[PDB]
């Protein structure tokens, strides 16, 4: 998701979520101190890289361990 | 004219629409009379009102769908889960008021002030655990409540 | 679920501490820190 | 041969909209 | 300059308009002098009826005001080239932003000053080794 | 159900009801291909009288096949 | 009211040698290699070449004739391959046992093993398109009729090509002929749809009913009378149906009740051949013909009577809606993209309706028995429908960018919908997130409850059960329909709602599909993915004019990569990139929909039948308690059923294995274009230009990398190609292994 | 805010000033080119960093550069 | 006291609602209305 889609779509979506929080009646009490924006370009690249990496590592450490521990254990 | 949707509060450049859901007479007399919005209350009472309706319904999803519905300790596990949720809830909103209202301390609209939001946090905690314990006590003694609504203790 | 090892009473309180009590006060202290001025 | 619970709940739901319409009539008769 | 004279144009109301930043931090206001009662597309969303004479429109960002200024200067045969974009604070002060010199920035006039102009090529920029811990930038110094 | 004066009677009755309907509520009637005269009904014209006779037949098949099984 | 200009464009071959003449910036010269890609990116952008609304419309009309020639030569190829290189008369001799095959492979490199033994000694590749059952429904007997139909199709292909040249270079119509939209609408209603339905009703009465009647009796091939012999001798038609001795005369006196023996309302399926009744479909096409030609006289053209649509759109205005549809008649007759968006939306939903109707009411003889035909026809029409709906979301945005003039439509429905774009999208993504948690988090929850060894806390049927009560009540009404709310109907609309099990040739045609809690969860998965694709495409339509991030989006165009790295970053902000994201989301939505179809129909519907009444399915009823888990979708569906693609080497289903791996390759190749950006490849290609300049072989066409929109386009194209090829190979090899 | 630095390779073609939709660039007089004018960026606190001025410039490796520095409410382009 | 008819659970909650919950909020809304200015 972070690899294929890029920032400008998610910024246009976050504009609508900001509008919905600022016009919902009972959630006008709770307002953000920092203005919520989308993740930056190099930043969400790194986030998608991190998910690709730890996703790869976790599914292979699952398969490589369990297949040879099911065959020899 | 006969158009029912118009500009919000006269000026058409504020990003909102006066609408029969948004700015009807019934909406601005019901939302404007909700405890977080009606005028003439301290934030301790309006936090106590907001807390009671939140504590009273949080017993439900754990006494009917939680993991202790198998055993006979059904409502006790439901109460314990809801006390944990309201404790996390009042931790979140008291920390919110701890970090948002530091500084200029605006005078009017006393709910959005540090002493006001801390009064709201104390009210939400009292109403939250009280509504949770009342819904637990009325669910555990459900044979008593059924007996006094059917009238078989006479 | 029990403990055959020594001090089986100790993970009974250390698992909810590091699961709830440590991250709630860590996120509470960090959210107070990173949003202050 | 008697009624069922779903017929009673459907009667409540089909009578829910006269409550909204009488609320509309009462509101416009007040103003 | 300090007072905004104008009437609001005919518009039904939208959702992409002024959010809570307007009454808290800043907002913007474009004022122009129309010729007829034509139709213009505001960058907030949808179309609006431009009133006759001097009219005033409140927007939330400066980019929407300059996009409206581009729409006023290109997409009309009576080319409206006498619009003024102000910045309005919630304190009440009004800052004249564009075309504050008086003439458009596309053409040159005497009275401006060369701010942010270098006297070298980009290939003549210094290297980031000689200023590695000065705290400055390789383009500034 | 076959050829009879009963089915033709209800056909002609609902047909002329449809001619009166077209003479009452069609917005623009006359401006088409002109009829030779106004002797039939109204001031319809060729395309307009073909339309209201066809609606007479649509209404005809409606009540006839709605009464042939009832 | 015909307005034709004479000889607008001279016919000449000299323009063919100058590529790129249609656009102003392409006819100058190929200074750069990106011009080549621009030559294909603007070849059909007829609104960017001409800007007068008259040249583009006749260009569209002649392009329609050229595409019609492409469809006619494709249909000619189908009938020619069914004539010469098939076994249609052999399959017609024995439809239950042997399998159809309409493609023989030349043995050159060892691919003669693809010509598997399909039954009867004939070798070839077994077809899954299932147009053999179409031909048996139409009434084809021998290969010579298919050959002459292919010849007549090629004749009409050359006829449509000549009509395209005639209507662009000889006699091209004017703009008022195209803008006669009420005449176009009622001619297409009556003379195209209704008159074509009446033609097929006549063919189903005269040809398709008697041939299929005596074929259901058991008459062998080379013993059926020729289809014209029933018209040449009406006694051969009157001995099959008693109403044909009554002649035309009961039709005109409204004595239609005597036609009841051959225009029936049976419904259900035919128990002999496993398809729809041909008398039922003949009565059906006749009724559609009558209703369409009745509705084909609604719009006034020349004779006063009729509805001009302008005051229809004027008359619909309410309190919420302001001025109503005031201006839409001027929009839809002056902009082809709005018409393209509406027509692609409704043709896409029509094609999905076609898929969702051609599996529970199988209209062809011996179609429900062949599981490969049923599965392939379902999923292919699902994919075509989803593609066309994404194209609706594209051309809506193109209408917003380049065909939307805001001065003409003030306070109408288009202006009012663009005025509250936030109040639409901020609720659409809320219901996207609510459906996302409540359709996927249910799957994660009972995956975790099964992995933690507690099956009593899952969302199964024995566990906390989410019974879909609404569709179960609707199935009860459809089962109770014939006799109470459809008294002249014998069977139901289908046997998928409720009824008996239809068995034809030892297999199951259609049995009632019960809906447990697994169908509840997967239908909410379907509604979730439909909502997200209808979020990306709708917020590509509404946010194509301007926004609060970038309010200058209309002047930048419809197809631009970004506004720049400022404002945090504005890449993929155009109306094009929402189509680029919606294409993946259509891929994900339709992949889960056809997975739910394939698994539910081969676990609860298909399988062999036994003479004592018991039904054994293909996967022995796995969808009940094992379709509620992600591991259940992986182990019992994607691992267990892919074994027929895996272990099929040295056999007839051997090309599907090297299309399985091929589709995995094109998916993985798409990731290079999707993940990387242009400037890396530009910085690398310029080094290869250095290595060419060292040997004086650097081309004078300047070689440089693809555009950013081009990189995203080739990424989404190879992704959708690789995923659909993988699913095509898996579905075909599995359902050909199971029979 | 970002830093818009304009080098001496500018030929005074004023394409960058009419391309920037925020009114930060403006033409000041100069004596180093044929047009005798050079672009200049005084209002750099309003520049969002969109680099639309670095798409319409004719020199080799365009004479105006936008170095993306700090961010604020204006430089991130937020209407909330 | 029970119910032999269908939906015997329903008067068990509708009798206290129309007895207490309806008149308390009706008198509360009316006393707020008739004493306001
Ligand atoms: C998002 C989907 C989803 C859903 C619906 C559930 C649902 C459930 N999970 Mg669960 N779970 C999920 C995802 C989900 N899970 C995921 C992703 C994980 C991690 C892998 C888990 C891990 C997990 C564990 C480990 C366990 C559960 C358990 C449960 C059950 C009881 C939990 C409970 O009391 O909730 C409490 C919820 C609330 C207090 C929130 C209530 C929200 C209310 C209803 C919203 C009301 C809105 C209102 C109607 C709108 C109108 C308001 C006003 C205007 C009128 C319940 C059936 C437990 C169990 O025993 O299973 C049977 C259990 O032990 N879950
Ligand atoms: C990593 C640590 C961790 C641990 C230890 C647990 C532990 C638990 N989870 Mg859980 N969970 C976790 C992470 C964790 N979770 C995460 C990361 C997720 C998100 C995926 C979830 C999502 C999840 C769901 C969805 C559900 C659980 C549930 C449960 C409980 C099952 C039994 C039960 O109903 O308890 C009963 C409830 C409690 C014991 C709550 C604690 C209340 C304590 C007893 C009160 C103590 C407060 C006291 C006054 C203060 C003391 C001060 C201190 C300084 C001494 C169990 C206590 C289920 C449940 O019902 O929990 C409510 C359930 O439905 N979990
Ligand atoms: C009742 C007469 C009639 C009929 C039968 C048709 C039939 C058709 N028109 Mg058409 N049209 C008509 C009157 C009619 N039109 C009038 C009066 C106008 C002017 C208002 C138009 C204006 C018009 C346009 C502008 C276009 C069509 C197109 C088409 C084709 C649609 C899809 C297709 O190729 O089908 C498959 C083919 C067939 C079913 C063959 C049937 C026709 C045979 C040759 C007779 C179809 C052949 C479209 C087209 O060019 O498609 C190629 C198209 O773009 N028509
Ligand atoms: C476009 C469609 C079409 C065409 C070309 C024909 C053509 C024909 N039909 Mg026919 N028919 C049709 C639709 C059509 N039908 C439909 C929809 C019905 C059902 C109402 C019938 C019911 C029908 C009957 C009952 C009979 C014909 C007969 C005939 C033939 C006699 C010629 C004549 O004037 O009639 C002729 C070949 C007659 C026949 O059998 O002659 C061979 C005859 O008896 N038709
Ligand atoms: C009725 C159908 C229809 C029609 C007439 C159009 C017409 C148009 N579309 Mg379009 N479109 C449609 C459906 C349709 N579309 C659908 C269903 C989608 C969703 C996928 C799109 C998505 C789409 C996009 C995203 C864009 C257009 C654009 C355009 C315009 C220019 C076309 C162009 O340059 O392409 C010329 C032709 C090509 C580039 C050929 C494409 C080749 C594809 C990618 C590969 C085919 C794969 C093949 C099937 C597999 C085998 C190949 C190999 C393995 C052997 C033109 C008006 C463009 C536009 O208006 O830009 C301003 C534009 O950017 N369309
Ligand atoms: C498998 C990867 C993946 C996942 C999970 C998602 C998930 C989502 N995408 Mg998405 N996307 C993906 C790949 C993925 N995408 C790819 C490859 C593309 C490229 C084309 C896109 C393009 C895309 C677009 C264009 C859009 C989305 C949107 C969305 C959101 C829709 C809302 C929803 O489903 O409810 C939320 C569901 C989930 C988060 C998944 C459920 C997981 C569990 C229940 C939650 C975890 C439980 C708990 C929190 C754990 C606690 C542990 C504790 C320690 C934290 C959702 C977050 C849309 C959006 O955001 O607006 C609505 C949107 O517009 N996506
Ligand atoms: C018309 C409606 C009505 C109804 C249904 C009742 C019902 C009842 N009356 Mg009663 N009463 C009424 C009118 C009514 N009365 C009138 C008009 C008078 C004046 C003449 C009286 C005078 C009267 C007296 C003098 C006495 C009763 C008593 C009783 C109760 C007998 C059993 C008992 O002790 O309950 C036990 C008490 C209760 C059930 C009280 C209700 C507490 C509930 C369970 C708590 C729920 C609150 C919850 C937190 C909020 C939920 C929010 C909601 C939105 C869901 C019974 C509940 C006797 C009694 O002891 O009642 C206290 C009694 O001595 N009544
Ligand atoms: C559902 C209610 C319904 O269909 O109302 C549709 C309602 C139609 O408004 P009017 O009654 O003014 O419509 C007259 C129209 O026929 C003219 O286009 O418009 C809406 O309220 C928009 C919100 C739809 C989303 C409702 C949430
Ligand atoms: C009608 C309606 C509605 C509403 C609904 C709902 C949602 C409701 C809710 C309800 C609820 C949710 C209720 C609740 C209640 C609660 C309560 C009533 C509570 C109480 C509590 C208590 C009684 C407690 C006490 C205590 C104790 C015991 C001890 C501790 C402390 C304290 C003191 C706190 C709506 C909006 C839709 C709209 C219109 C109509
Ligand atoms: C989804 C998405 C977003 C939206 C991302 C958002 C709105 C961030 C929301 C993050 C939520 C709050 C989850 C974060 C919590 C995670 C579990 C991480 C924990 C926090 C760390 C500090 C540990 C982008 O901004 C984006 C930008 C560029 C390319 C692709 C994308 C992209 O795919
Ligand atoms: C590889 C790559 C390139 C480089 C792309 C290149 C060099 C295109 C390669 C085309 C070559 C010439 C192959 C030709 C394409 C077809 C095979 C042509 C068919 C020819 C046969 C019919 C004979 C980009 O430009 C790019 C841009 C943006 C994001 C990602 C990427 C990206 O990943
Ligand atoms: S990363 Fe590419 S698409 Fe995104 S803003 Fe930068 S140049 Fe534009
Ligand atoms: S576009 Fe480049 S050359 Fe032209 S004025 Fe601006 S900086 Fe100078
Ligand atoms: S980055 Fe954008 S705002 Fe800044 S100078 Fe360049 S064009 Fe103007
Ligand atoms: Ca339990």
């Amino acid at each position: 998701m972070f690899l294929i889609s890029w920032r400008g779509y998610w910024q246009e979506l976050i504009e609508t979520i900001v509008w919905a929080h600022e016009r919902t009646p009972l959630a006008n009490l709770v307002r953000w101190k920092d203005k919520p924006v989308a993740l930056s370009i190099v930043q969400a690249r790194l986030v998608g890289l991190a998910h690709f990496t730890v996703g790869y590592v976790l599914t292979y450490a699952a398969f490589l361990i369990a297949s040879t521990a099911g065959k020899f254990g | 004219s006969n158009q029912v949707v118009q500009a919000y509060n006269g000026d058409p450049f504020v990003g909102h629409l006066s609408t029969p859901i948004s700015d009807s007479a019934f909406t601005r007399t019901f939302i404007g009379n909700l405890p977080a919005y009606r005028k003439g209350l301290s934030p301790i009472l309006r936090g106590l009102e907001v807390g009671m309706a939140h504590g009273y319904f949080l017993i439900g999803p754990w006494t009917l769908l939680g993991p202790l519905r198998d055993s006979e300790y059904q409502y006790i596990g439901g109460l314990i889960g809801a006390l944990a949720l309201i404790l996390v809830a009042t931790a979140a909103l008291s920390s919110y008021g701890l970090v948002t209202f530091q500084g200029e301390q605006g005078s009017g609209d006393t709910l959005q002030t540090a002493d006001g939001w801390s009064q709201f946090a104390a009210g939400f905690f009292v109403g939250g655990m009280g509504g949770a314990f009342v819904a637990y006590f009325l669910l555990e003694n459900l044979s008593v409540v059924d007996g006094i609504f059917r009238g078989l203790f006479n | 679920m029990d403990g055959s090892y020594a001090a089986s009473y100790l993970p009974w309180i250390l698992i909810p501490m590091v699961g709830w009590l440590f991250p709630a006060v860590t996120m509470g202290l960090l959210f107070i820190h990173i949003e202050s001025e | 041969m008697a009624l069922s619970d779903t017929q009673i709940l459907a009667a409540l739901v089909v009578a829910l909209l006269p409550a909204f319409l009488a609320f509309r009539l009462s509101t416009e008769l007040y103003k | 300059m300090t007072e905004l004279s104008g009437q609001p144009p005919k518009f039904g109301g939208s959702t992409g308009g002024l959010l809570s930043k307007a009454n808290r931090e800043e907002k913007y206001a474009i004022t122009w002098t129309s010729a007829s009662e034509q139709v213009f597309e505001m960058p907030t969303g949808g179309a609006a009826i431009m009133n006759e004479g001097e009219n005033l429109l409140y927007l939330a960002r400066k980019e929407q005001c300059l996009a409206l200024g581009t729409q006023l200067r290109t997409k009309f045969k009576p080319k409206i080239q006498d619009y003024k974009i102000y910045r309005v604070y919630p304190s009440g002060e009004v800052q004249y932003l564009h075309p504050a010199d008086g003439v458009f920035p596309e053409k040159v006039n005497e009275g401006r000053e060369a701010q942010g102009t270098k006297t070298r090529r980009i290939g003549q920029n210094p290297e980031p080794v000689t200023i590695k811990f000065s705290g400055k930038a390789p383009y500034e110094v | 159900l076959s050829w009879s004066p009963k089915v033709a009677g209800v056909m002609i009755a609902c047909n002329i009801l449809a001619i009166a309907f077209g003479k009452l509520t069609i917005k623009q009637q006359n401006v088409g291909t002109p009829m030779p005269s106004s002797n039939f009904f109204g001031g319809f014209g060729l395309g307009a009288v073909l339309g209201t006779a066809s609606f007479g037949h649509i209404l005809g098949a409606g009540v006839i096949l709605g009464l042939a099984n009832m | 009211k015909v307005s034709v200009d004479n000889n607008p464009v001279p016919t000449s071959f000299e323009k063919w040698g100058k590529p790129g003449h249609f656009d102003r910036t392409l006819a100058r010269g190929p200074k750069t290699t990106t011009w080549i890609w621009n030559l294909h990116a603007n070849a059909h952008d007829f609104d960017s070449q001409t800007s007068d609304l008259e040249d583009v419309s006749r260009k569209i009309f002649s392009a329609h004739f050229g595409h019609l020639a492409v469809v006619f030569v494709w249909l000619s190829g189908m009938y020619f391959h069914g004539a010469k290189f098939s076994n249609y008369e052999g399959w017609l001799a024995d439809p239950t046992h042997i399998k159809p095959s309409a493609q023989v492979v030349w043995p050159i490199v060892g691919q003669g093993i693809l010509n598997g033994d399909v039954g009867g000694g004939f070798h070839g590749i077994q077809i899954t398109s299932g147009l053999f059952y179409l031909w048996r429904a139409s009434g084809f007997t021998d290969s010579y009729q298919l050959y002459c139909t292919a010849i007549g199709g090629l004749v009409m292909a050359a006829l449509m090509l000549f009509a395209g040249w005639f209507h662009y270079h000889v006699k091209a119509p004017k703009l008022e002929w195209f803008q006669n939209v009420e005449s176009m609408m009622n001619h297409h209603l009556a003379g195209l749809l209704g008159l074509g339905s009446l033609g097929w009703a006549g063919h189903q009465i005269h040809v398709s009913m008697p041939i299929n009647k005596l074929l259901d009796a058991g008459v062998a091939p080379k013993d059926i009378p020729l289809p014209h012999e029933f018209i040449l001798e009406p006694s051969k038609m009157a001995e099959l149906y008693p109403s044909f001795a009554q002649g035309l005369t009961p039709f005109f006196t409204l004595n239609w009740g005597v036609y009841s023996d051959f225009l029936t309302f049976k419904g259900g399926l035919n128990p002999v051949t496993g398809g729809l009744w041909l008398s039922d479909t003949a009565h059906h096409h006749l009724a559609i013909a009558v209703l369409f030609i009745i509705a084909g006289h609604m719009y006034r053209t020349n004779w006063g009577i009729g509805h001009s649509m302008k005051e229809i759109l004027e008359a619909h205005k309410g309190p919420f809606t302001g001025e109503g549809h005031k201006g839409l008649y001027e929009i839809l007759t002056t902009s082809w993209h709005a018409q393209l968006a509406i027509n692609l939306a409704l043709l896409g939903s029509l094609t999905i309706i076609v898929a969702q109707h051609m599996y529970a009411m199988p209209p062809y003889p011996y179609q429900a028995i062949d599981y490969a035909t049923q599965l392939s026809l379902f999923t292919h029409h699902m994919w075509i429908g989803g593609f066309l709906i994404v194209g609706a979301g594209a051309h809506g945005a193109i209408f917003m960018v380049r065909d939307y003039d805001p001065a003409k439509n003030v306070n109408n429905l288009l202006d009012r919908m663009l005025r509250h774009r936030d109040a639409i999208i901020s609720h659409l993504n809320w219901v996207c997130i609510f459906l996302g948690f409540h359709s996927f988090g249910l799957y994660i929850h009972n995956d975790t409850m099964r992995a933690l060894g507690r099956p009593q806390d899952m969302f199964s049927d024995t566990a906390i059960q989410l019974q879909p009560i609404f569709a179960q009540w609707v199935q009860h009404l459809h089962t109770l329909a014939p006799g109470a709310t459809a008294p002249n109907a014998l069977a139901t609309a289908s046997y998928a709602f409720g009824g008996e099990t239809i068995a034809v040739a030892g297999k199951v045609a259609m049995m009632p599909i019960t809906l447990g809690t697994a169908d509840f969860m997967v239908h909410h998965i379907h509604a979730f993915t439909i909502h997200v694709t209808a979020l990306i495409l709708l917020k590509g339509v509404l946010y194509a004019r301007s926004s609060r991030l970038v309010p200058d989006k209309a002047n930048l165009g419809f197809r631009f990569p970004c506004d720049g790295p400022g404002r945090g970053g504005t890449c993929q902000v155009s109306g094009w990139d929402h189509v680029f994201l919606g294409l993946f989301w259509m891929y994900n939505s339709l992949s889960v929909v056809i997975f739910h179809f394939s698994w539910k129909m081969q676990s609860d519907v298909w399988g062999t039948v036994s003479p004592d009444g018991s039904v054994t399915h293909v996967t022995l009823g796995n969808f009940a308690q094992s379709a509620i888990t992600i591991n259940g979708w992986l182990r019992d569906f994607l691992w267990a059923q892919a074994a027929n693609v895996i272990n099929s080497y040295g056999s007839a289903l051997s090309a599907y294995g090297i299309m399985f791996l091929a589709g995995h390759f094109v998916f993985a190749f798409s990731l290079m274009f999707l993940f990387s950006g242009r400037g890396y490849w530009q910085e690398l290609i310029e080094s290869i230009v250095w290595a060419h300049n060292k040997l004086n072989v650097a081309p004078a066409i300047q070689p440089r990398a693809l555009s950013i929109i081009q990189g995203r386009a080739v990424g989404v194209a190879h992704y959708l190609l690789g995923g659909i090829v993988t699913t095509w190979a898996f579905f075909l090899a599995r359902s050909l292994s199971i029979g | 805010s970002h830093s818009v630095k304009i080098y001496d390779t500018c030929i005074g073609c004023t394409q960058c000033v009419r391309a920037c939709p925020l009114d930060v660039l403006e033409m000041v007089p100069w004596d180093g080119c044929k047009a005798a004018q050079i672009a200049s960026s005084p209002r750099t606190e309003d520049c969002v960093g969109c680099k639309r001025c670095e798409t319409a410039c004719p020199t080799d490796f365009l004479s105006i550069r936008v170095y993306l520095g700090a961010e604020t409410t204006r430089s991130m382009g937020l209407a909330y």
